[PDB]
Formats: structure tokens, C-alpha cells, sequence
């Protein structure tokens, strides 16, 4: 007597979910499922349907601009296993001395005015700045071409500015790339 | 923000003991035996009552977290009998029920 | 007329690792309603024999936690409140089902788990002898 | 005491098992106990009894000044307090 | 004008659809989606139960109406993909414990919150009957004596439980391991063995 | 009339069916990819049309759990092995071989060993506690004669 | 006399729900628990957290939705997934009730760490079960 052992079948752990779904289609007689089902809050219009959605948004976004603003508020973490998108995020550098890694820091950040002066600060004082530093620089300022990134809170034509620091940076720029240009 | 100053003082204990735990922990363990010479047995004595009074877990407290009552707590739901009472009267505790039989 | 003209399939692949084999799951289910354990041994039943897997059913005796607090609240000694929890019981024993089997019938049957409901599992996993034990060192 | 064979059986399985090899009272017992054990103070329990009570006041007065959580309890005591000040009942200067 | 709220899709609804399309995933129960006129509540004397309009009970019912009878067969259709088939040759226990002398039994548990943790999860038994193991006389009453209460005469089975690790996995290698070491040292031979 | 995907071209490229597909993953990531992989979650994104799909979002995302329900998930114990966690004799180098010392080292060592709580990080340090508390009180245990240091 | 979470009749003129109408000891007769969780099972952890977090959530959802919820909460726990249910008047707008929606399960989900989600039933007024 020989017992035949099966093989172990796998799959991604939202296999089961996808496979449910495949079994249910979209209600005819439903409003889409991001709105209540509620009578008095099912959308009637078009209007009243992208009203109802930038409503949700503007509420979403209205409670992360909270979560940001008083991050130690959140900062307990309860969830086992961590869930690492439900917590408070980022976006101001705190290392301040005059060297790579704030830059890097801000770089990373996006904060392009503080990057910009960092580098102008990490360039008087002469220390060490890798090449592909000043190319993730040039990159940052050319994307957003020297605008702030729109956090929280505190079209036709060029967008693009004559006078600006990537150009100025580009030109002292010590040594240039294929990646640079 | 605490109910009273009774339960910022239980605060204040939990959290020095949380910190002097193992400290705690390894001197009394030096303590309780009898196989190392007494000596050091003595010193370790010497040693943990120069540890902070407030760091002893006997000094800790079950208050009850939402009024501070000292007394009649329950210590699954950690609340006192009055407004255990008056969260399962009002049904916002799932599964617990008047008693009877 | 609009039905999807082609549904894709989820991605299942077959591992050259053998698959694990259960000789006996028992799926003890927890509730506060008798009902509502009722109507998830039902779901759980059909669900089971849908998927062609050997199930029995049985009911341990209920537990009745009680405990008494006292009424008033300065002084009424004499006159107290008794409150209960009532924990009642299903066990749903499963056999000679594999691990691909176990793990999507688990995974169907948690993800419906009602609310209030807690679910207690036990895998008894049959194993072969150890490469070391057939002879000694 | 015991058969020598049993003690030897009895350390050898003591020494499978990971025990205490070697004889030893309960008073030193009391130290395998407490090593064994977590300490009382590092329960869950014990140093996470109370919730954050800082945390949930905190979090509830900046959402009211953000207008987002109308506080009843606050806003009687708040015009309680107006109603006070109005009567001429009010806190005097510290260390005046 | 204040606004006017639109008449329950209910309404809409047709005797012959697809139901498990109305409610795909479990969701609490809402009277302009369940076509059915349900009542609950205790009712008042000369009354009759509440409507399902605002029934806070109806609301408090963990039901049951995305598991349709129809919903389960379609979704265990669905999910007849992911099973494999049990070996045929072992129909039986007898020849389970044949083939498989050795059981693992692990414990899950699920409960609501937050946290997943639960320390009871942590416990591997290992049962297997002497029998099935290659022993001796000399062999079994050492390993037996060696083990101690882990063996129960009446059922010729061997039984560790595992918890020391922190792990699932690191308790399962740890119940093997013993396993092991107590069969190599059953059969092992020491001094002290001859003056029983 | 005609196919229209076969005839004249522009015969600039060759039938060069490999793309830049060479590992370039050791550079820094740059800006450029990672803002253009947002647009095309962009292209891919729609908002969720039945509860299933949000479950799967939620499950991706790393909100929701994991069925069927691992107790451990997400959980590795710092990566130990149970050898580590119950034989910690390995660890009681400085200390004597035998004497009080050894025989109070071995309970403490039992204990951690029946440990399940602390990680093998916190038992390691409990014993590397004890030898430099032992090691600090030389003095002591050398007049009550045992041996040490 | 019992004063506990009961309803006085005193001239069959103020009107109450079906929660309100139903005195303490009919909960396992007459009206289900308005929380449902596992933790106050047998052999059930953390049960103490659920019951503080319930009191927050509806401490929480009173104030965010002022003079608009017609009846007390329903709490869902599933697995990680929180569930509140919530009977709600139709005075409000339904832009500020979806704004109210989406800042709550966002805020919510952040500071418990779970996927809450709110589902709002609404009612023209407060349903009278019965008056006293």
C-alpha cells in the first residue's frame, strides 16, 4: 500500500475574496456602492452624485489633515499586526546640520525650498555632496519646477519659470550624467 | 487629563514600575534563594530598597479607568460596579444580562 | 444584457511541496445567541457539503458565567443586581479534509463569521515519522 | 530516599525536559517561578490598566476647537461660566 | 423646497433577481434594500410589531442574507478550485494511524479586535502510539518510565505538549526534537539501568 | 479593405522585440519612475463598486486581516529558533562550572528557558545582567569564598 | 424603586423608543445588546479595551453628529473590521452627512488602528415605540 499525498495548491491571500467576487455582479437597482444606501443619501443627479463624492473627500481629507496636524494623538499603536498606512505620516525634515543627510532628507521630503537652501548652505561650507544627490536635486526642482508641494494646509501658457534654481544648480553643478541631462 | 489626582498618582506608579521591572526582577530573584551566601544576599537587600518606593507593584492600584474608584472593581472590564452597572443596564455591554434562574 | 462577456479567473498555482493533511478539525464556535449559532452551523453545514468535506455537528453544554454587584450605591448592603454572560457552544468536527481544503473552508467560514461570534479551531495534522527516529544515532 | 535507579531516571528525564537537574528546595524554586513568569508590573494589564486619558481629552478639545465635535458638557460649563463672570464671580490672580 | 427622499429601491426590485448581486458581502440590514416586509419588536397591546423602517432591532440582528442558500452554492461553486482532493487509500483511521502514527494538534483562535494575538495559539500536542514506533521491551519501559504521566497505559499513547517557545513553528520543532531525543535516549543503555 | 498592420513602415527601428529590460535596481529610486507609476495607478484606479472589492483593497493595503486567521502572523520572535529560546547553557561562558554561582545561573537559566514571553534578545540580556553584577561584586563573593574572577 | 434605565410614565405625552421603553431586565428578553463583540465571551481577552472603545465611539459619534442620531449606536466588531450603525434624522444636508462619513471613518480608523466604517439609516423623526 502507497498513499498518492496531493500538492499543496497556493495562491495570493486575496484569492478567496477575487474568486467571491466573480460570483456577484452589479446591482441594477443600486446607486454606486461608494454612496449609502440610503434613500435620503442615494444621489439623484449627476451633480448630486460628484457632490456627494468630493463631500466624502473633502471629509477624508479634513481628518488626515487632523491625523498630520496632532500626529502624537495616533501614535499608540494597538493594531496586531501592524498596519503601517493607519499611521500619522511626515513631511518636515528634522536633521539640521549642514550636511548630506538633511538634504538628502529634504530631498526626499520634496520640501524644495529647504533643499534648495541646504544646498546653497552644504556649497558655501564646501563639504561633501554625492552626484547622485545633486541629480535627485535636479530632478525634484525640474518635476515641480520650484513649486511647493500642496500639503493639507499650513493652464495655458508655460508653467516653467526663466529665472529659477534649477538652472542656477545645473550650471554649478560639478559634474553632469546622461540621468542629469 | 486624568478623573483625579488619585489615578495621575496610579499613572505615575504603573509607569515606574513598568520601568524598574526587571531591575525589580533580578535583585528579588537574588534574594529568593537560598544558595548564594548571604552577603549578597544582604547587599541585594540593601540594593532594592534603595530603589524607589513609588517602583514596589504593591503600591499599584485597580481604580476603576473611567472614575477612579479605589473599590468595587471589576477586574475583566476594569470599571466600577456603578458605571459597570450603568453601561449594561443600558445594553452597550455585549453578551452580559440580568441574572436570573 | 449587461453581463460581463468574460470573467477572469483567480490565480491558483500548484506547489511541488506536498500538501498537509488533517485528520480532524474541530471548529468550536462561541456565541451569546443560540440563534445565531444556529444559523452558522447551518451556513457552515451546506458550505461543508457544497465543497464535499465530512462533517458533524454537536452542541457542548453551555457555560453561565454570574457574578453580583450591589444596588445602590452608598449603602444598601442587603439588596444586590446579578448579572450573567452566557457562553453557548458548537462544535463543528471535520474529517479527512486536506490543507488546501482546510485553509479555503476556514478562510469562507471566518470571513462570514458573525459579529459576536468567536471561533476556536483546532488542526489535529497527521505527520510521518521523523528522518531521525526510524534508527537510532 | 528513592531508589538510585529512579533518581537517575528521574534526572535523566529532568534533563530531557529541560527541569532542574540538581536538588533544590522551594525557596530557590521560587527564583525558576519567577523567571519563568513575566513580572507583574510588565503584564498588558498592569502597565496598560488606564486608558490614555491625555490622549482622548487632548484629541477631543482640538477637534472642538476645530468645530468638528460639539462637547455639551463644555459648552454648559462654558456658559455657566459666562453666566458667572457676568455676576461678578471670578478666579482670583495666583499669587497676588 | 427641502429636499424629498427617493422611494426605496425595494420597490424597483423584481421578484425573479439575483439576490446574492443585493447584498455581495456581509453589511448591516437596510430596509430600502431587503424587498421583504419583516417586523420585529415586541409589540404593544393591540398592536403588532414594529416596521422594518427604523427598527433599531433589525439593526442589531447579525444577519444572515448575504449567506442565502443560492449565495453558498455559488460561492462554494466558486471555491471548488481552491480544494484538493483527500487521499483515497486512507479512507480509515486504521490506516491513517498506518500510514501517519504521528498527530499535531494546534489550536487558532479568532476573536474580535484589533489585535490578532493570543498566546493560547502558541500550544503543539503530539500524540503517537508507542505501537507504531520501532521499540523493544527494554526500549518501551525506559521511554515509558522516562516520560512519566505524557503516556497513558490504556491507550498506548504518547502525548507532549509543547508551549516553552514563544511560536507556533518554534514549539512544533520543539516537540520533535523531544520526540526524538526520547526515543534515541530509550534505546540508549546507561550504567545505572542494571540495579533495578 | 486590407489589414493595415502590415506593409510600408518606417524602417527607422530594427525587430528589436527586448525592451531596456536590463537590473538597474541598485540606483537610487528616482523621483521620475516613482511619480509615473502613479500615473498609471491613476489610469488603473476606480472607486469600489461592491463590498468584495473593498475588502480586497482593505486587504492589500494591509488594513484588513489576513484569512484564515494566523494568531502568529506578523509575528517571528525576532527570527529565533527554539534551540536558542530553551538552551541557554550556551550563553554561561564567564560563569564557573560549578559552585553556588553555577547552581543559581542554571535556575535562572531553566526559568528563561520556560520563558515563552521574552524574546531571546531579553533572556540574553537577564544573563548579561547577572555576570556584571557578579563580576562587580568579586570583592564580596571572594571573601565569602566562592569562586569567581 | 428601580430607577435604572427606566422611563416614568407621568402623563402619556413624552415619547420613547423601543430602547428606551424596555427596562434593564428585558435586554436578553426584548432588546439586544447595542454592542457586539467577542471579548466578554468565556475564555475572551481585552474585553475592558472594547468596552472603553465603545464608550468613545459613542461619546464620539454624539458630538459629530449633534441633534442628528435618532437612536443609541450599533457596534459591529468582525475580525480587525468595526461596524457602526447609526439611525439618523434627515435634517442635516446630505453634503455635511457625507463630509461627516468620510471625517469620522478616517479619523476613527486612525486612531484605533482598525477599518471602521459607519452605515447611516435614515428616518424622518424619532420612531415612537410607545408613549408615557
Amino acid at each position: 500500500e502507497e498513499v498518492v499525498i496531493p500538492k499543496k495548491k497556493t495562491w495570493d491571500k486575496v484569492a478567496v475574496l477575487q474568486a467571491l467576487a466573480s460570483t456577484v455582479n452589479r446591482d441594477t437597482t443600486a446607486v454606486p456602492y461608494v454612496f449609502q444606501d440610503d434613500p435620503y443619501l442615494m444621489p439623484a443627479s449627476s451633480l448630486e452624485s460628484r457632490s456627494f463624492l468630493l463631500a466624502k473627500k473633502s471629509g477624508e481629507n479634513v481628518a488626515k489633515f487632523i491625523i498630520n496636524s496632532y500626529p502624537k494623538y495616533f501614535q499608540k499603536d494597538i493594531a496586531e499586526p501592524h498596519i503601517p498606512c493607519l499611521m500619522p505620516e511626515y513631511f518636515e525634515p528634522q536633521i539640521k546640520d549642514i550636511s548630506e543627510a538633511a538634504l538628502k532628507e529634504r530631498i526626499e521630503l520634496r520640501k524644495v525650498k529647504a533643499s534648495v537652501d541646504m544646498f546653497d548652505q552644504l556649497l558655501q561650507a564646501g563639504t561633501t555632496v554625492s552626484l547622485e544627490t545633486t541629480n535627485s536635486l535636479l530632478d525634484l526642482l525640474c518635476y515641480y519646477g520650484d513649486q511647493e508641494p500642496s500639503t493639507d494646509y499650513h493652464q495655458f501658457g508655460v508653467t516653467w519659470r526663466a529665472k529659477n534654481n534649477a538652472e542656477r544648480i545645473f550650471s554649478l553643478m560639478p559634474e553632469k550624467n546622461e540621468h542629469s541631462y | 487629563h486624568y478623573v483625579d489626582w488619585r489615578m495621575w498618582r496610579d499613572v505615575k506608579r504603573r509607569k515606574m514600575a513598568y520601568e524598574y521591572a526587571d531591575e525589580r526582577l533580578r535583585i528579588n530573584s537574588l534574594r529568593k534563594n537560598t544558595i548564594l551566601p548571604k552577603i549578597l544576599q544582604d547587599v541585594a537587600d540593601e540594593e532594592i530598597a534603595a530603589l524607589p518606593r513609588d517602583s514596589c507593584p504593591v503600591r499599584i492600584r485597580n481604580r476603576c479607568v473611567m472614575t477612579s474608584r479605589p473599590r468595587g472593581v471589576k477586574r475583566r472590564w476594569r470599571l466600577s460596579r456603578i458605571v459597570f452597572r450603568h453601561l449594561a443596564d443600558h445594553g452597550q455591554l455585549s453578551g452580559i444580562q440580568r441574572a436570573t434562574w | 444584457v449587461d453581463v460581463p462577456k468574460d470573467l477572469t479567473k483567480p490565480v491558483v498555482t500548484i506547489s511541488d511541496e506536498p500538501d498537509i493533511l488533517y485528520k480532524r478539525l474541530s471548529v468550536l464556535v462561541k456565541g451569546h445567541d443560540k440563534a445565531v449559532l444556529d444559523s452558522y452551523e447551518y451556513f457552515a453545514v451546506l458550505a461543508a457539503k457544497e465543497l464535499g468535506i465530512s462533517i458533524k455537528v454537536h452542541e457542548p453544554p453551555r457555560k453561565i458565567e454570574r457574578f453580583t454587584l450591589l444596588q445602590s450605591v452608598h449603602i444598601y448592603k442587603k439588596h444586590r443586581v446579578q448579572y450573567e454572560m452566557r457562553t453557548l457552544y458548537r462544535c463543528l468536527e471535520l474529517e479527512h479534509l486536506t490543507g488546501s481544503t482546510a485553509d479555503v473552508y476556514l478562510e469562507y467560514i471566518q470571513r462570514n463569521l458573525p459579529e459576536g461570534v468567536a471561533m476556536e479551531v483546532t488542526k489535529t495534522q497527521l505527520e510521518q515519522l521523523p528522518e531521525h527516529i526510524k534508527e537510532p544515532i | 530516599s528513592l531508589s538510585e535507579y529512579a533518581f537517575r531516571m528521574s534526572r535523566l528525564s529532568a534533563r530531557l525536559f529541560g527541569e532542574v537537574t540538581r536538588p533544590t528546595n522551594s525557596k530557590s524554586m521560587k527564583v525558576v517561578k519567577l523567571f519563568s513568569e513575566l513580572p507583574l508590573a510588565k503584564k498588558k494589564e498592569t502597565y496598560d490598566w488606564y486608558p490614555n486619558h491625555h490622549t482622548y481629552a487632548e484629541l477631543m478639545q482640538t477637534l472642538r476647537f476645530l468645530g468638528l465635535y460639539r462637547d455639551e458638557h463644555q459648552d454648559f460649563m462654558d456658559e455657566q461660566k459666562r453666566l458667572k463672570k457676568l455676576r461678578g464671580k471670578e478666579k482670583p490672580k495666583k499669587g497676588e | 423646497p427641502r429636499r424629498k427622499a427617493l422611494p426605496p429601491r425595494t420597490e424597483k426590485m423584481a421578484v425573479d433577481q439575483d439576490w446574492p448581486s443585493v447584498y455581495p458581502v456581509a453589511a448591516p440590514f437596510k430596509p430600502s434594500a431587503v424587498p421583504l416586509p419583516v417586523r420585529m419588536g415586541y409589540p404593544v397591546k393591540k398592536g403588532v410589531p414594529m416596521a422594518k423602517e427604523g427598527n433599531l432591532e433589525l439593526l442589531k440582528i447579525p444577519n444572515f442574507l448575504h449567506l442565502t442558500p443560492v449565495a453558498i452554492k455559488k460561492h462554494c461553486e466558486a471555491l471548488k478550485d481552491f480544494c484538493t482532493e483527500w487521499p483515497a487509500a486512507l479512507d480509515s483511521d486504521e490506516k491513517c494511524e498506518k500510514h501517519f502514527p504521528i498527530e499535531i494538534d494546534s489550536t487558532d483562535y479568532v476573536s474580535s479586535g484589533p489585535s490578532v494575538r493570543n498566546p493560547r495559539a502558541r500550544v503543539v500536542v503530539l500524540r503517537v502510539k508507542l505501537s507504531s514506533l520501532n521499540l523493544d521491551d527494554h526500549a518501551k519501559k525506559k521511554l515509558i518510565k522516562l516520560v512519566g504521566e505524557r503516556y497513558c497505559k490504556t491507550t498506548d499513547v504518547l502525548t507532549i505538549k509543547t508551549d516553552r517557545c514563544p511560536l507556533r513553528r518554534q514549539n512544533y520543532d520543539y516537540a520533535v526534537y523531544l520526540l526524538t531525543v526520547l526515543y534515541h535516549e530509550s534505546w540508549n543503555t546507561e550504567e545505572w539501568e542494571k540495579s533495578k | 479593405r486590407k489589414n493595415i498592420f502590415t506593409g510600408k513602415r518606417l524602417n527607422i527601428f530594427d525587430m528589436m522585440a527586448v525592451t531596456k529590460e536590463a537590473p538597474e535596481t541598485d540606483t537610487s529610486p528616482s523621483l521620475w519612475d516613482v511619480e509615473f507609476a502613479k500615473q498609471l495607478a491613476t489610469v488603473n484606479e476606480q472607486p469600489l463598486q461592491n463590498g468584495f472589492e473593498e475588502l480586497i483593497q482593505w486587504t492589500k493595503e494591509g488594513k484588513l486581516w489576513e484569512f484564515p486567521i494566523n494568531n502568529e502572523a506578523g509575528f517571528d520572535d525576532d527570527g529565533s529558533e527554539f534551540h536558542e529560546h530553551i538552551f541557554l547553557e550556551k550563553h554561561l561562558e564567564s560563569f564557573p562550572k560549578q559552585g553556588p554561582i553555577r547552581h543559581f545561573m542554571e535556575l535562572v537559566t531553566c526559568g528563561l528557558s520556560k520563558n515563552p514571553y521574552l524574546s531571546v534578545k531579553q533572556k540574553v540580556e537577564h544573563i548579561e545582567w547577572f555576570r556584571n553584577y557578579f563580576n562587580e561584586k568579586k570583592d564580596i563573593l571572594k571573601e565569602s569564598n566562592i569562586q569567581f574572577n | 424603586k428601580n430607577r435604572a434605565a427606566r422611563v416614568r410614565v407621568s402623563k402619556g405625552d413624552k415619547p420613547v423608543t423601543y430602547e428606551e421603553a424596555h427596562a434593564p431586565h428585558y435586554i436578553a428578553h426584548r432588546k439586544g445588546w447595542l454592542s457586539l463583540h467577542t471579548g466578554n465571551l468565556d475564555g475572551e481577552d481585552h474585553a475592558a479595551e472594547r468596552t472603553v472603545e465603545d464608550v468613545f465611539l459613542r461619546k464620539f459619534m454624539w458630538g459629530t453628529f449633534p441633534g442628528c442620531l435618532a437612536d443609541q449606536l450599533v457596534l459591529k466588531r468582525r475580525g480587525n473590521q468595526l461596524e457602526i450603525c447609526a439611525v439618523v434624522l434627515r435634517q442635516l444636508s446630505p453634503h455635511k452627512y457625507y463630509f461627516l462619513v468620510g471625517y469620522s471613518e478616517t479619523l476613527l480608523s486612525y486612531f484605533y488602528k482598525c477599518p471602521v466604517r459607519l452605515h447611516l439609516q435614515t428616518v424622518p423623526s424619532k420612531v415612537v415605540y410607545k408613549y408615557l
